[PDB]
């Protein structure tokens, strides 16, 4: 339960268990909504619009 | 008349005018008008 | 812009926007009726 | 939680498809083919 | 807690004689005085 040090942040061990209990595969909006920041191919993409 | 309106040919008789290069207009693709700037696209589509 | 045609009133689309679309499939229906029931000829309205 | 939203904003976004007894659920459509006089029948339907 | 469920759905279910406008509440009515094509607009109402 104790933070770990070694992992790049600072969650701990069980809450790195708790975070990949949550999904947004079963999400159309919000899934697509994140790529958007990783996506630098296509010319002025405002995803905020 | 029919809803999809696309494919071309019938309509008045009017000169084709100028292109924006790539600007914020309401582009009108055979028929439909919409907001934005010409995105070029390379995704594979089906021929239909 | 012609003289002949006394009664020209489209239902769901402006005249003056038929120049800003292409069509490429049109139905033109052609008869003759009397003057008296020109207005029956309309969406949904009861007559002989 | 997160289901509950992902629905809801969902729900909200597919609502942009109904033309709450509009012509048509796109705005653009509606301004491209009729002319202001009578598009705020039409337009005011929607926003309501 | 019995009480105001009971009104709420007791209101509810009232409601539904009031005809919002139209020339009448009950839906079936209407459409025995009136032909589909104009009968649009009143059972909007009565929807609404």
């Amino acid at each position: 339960i104790l933070p770990d040090p070694s992992k790049p942040s600072k969650r701990s061990f069980i809450e790195d268990l708790l975070f990949n209990k949550v999904t947004l595969a079963d999400a159309g909006f919000i899934k697509q909504y994140g790529d958007c920041l990783g996506d630098i191919a296509a010319r002025d993409l405002i995803c905020a619009q | 008349f029919e809803l999809l309106h696309a494919p071309a040919t019938v309509c008045g008789p009017k000169k084709s005018t100028n292109l924006v290069k790539n600007k914020c207009v309401n582009f009108n693709f055979n028929g439909l008008t919409g907001t934005g700037v010409l995105t070029e696209s390379n995704k594979k589509f089906l021929p239909f | 812009n012609s003289a002949s045609f006394s009664t020209f009133k489209c239902y769901g689309v402006s005249p003056t926007k038929l120049n800003d679309l292409c069509f490429t499939n049109v139905y033109a229906d052609s008869f003759v009726i009397r003057g008296d029931e020109v207005r029956q000829i309309a969406p949904g309205q009861t007559g002989k | 939680v997160v289901n509950q939203n992902a629905q809801a904003l969902n729900t909200l976004v597919k609502q942009l498809s109904s033309n709450f007894g509009a012509i048509s659920s796109v705005l653009n459509d509606i301004l491209s083919r009729l002319d202001p006089p009578e598009a705020e029948v039409q337009i005011d339907r929607l926003i309501t």
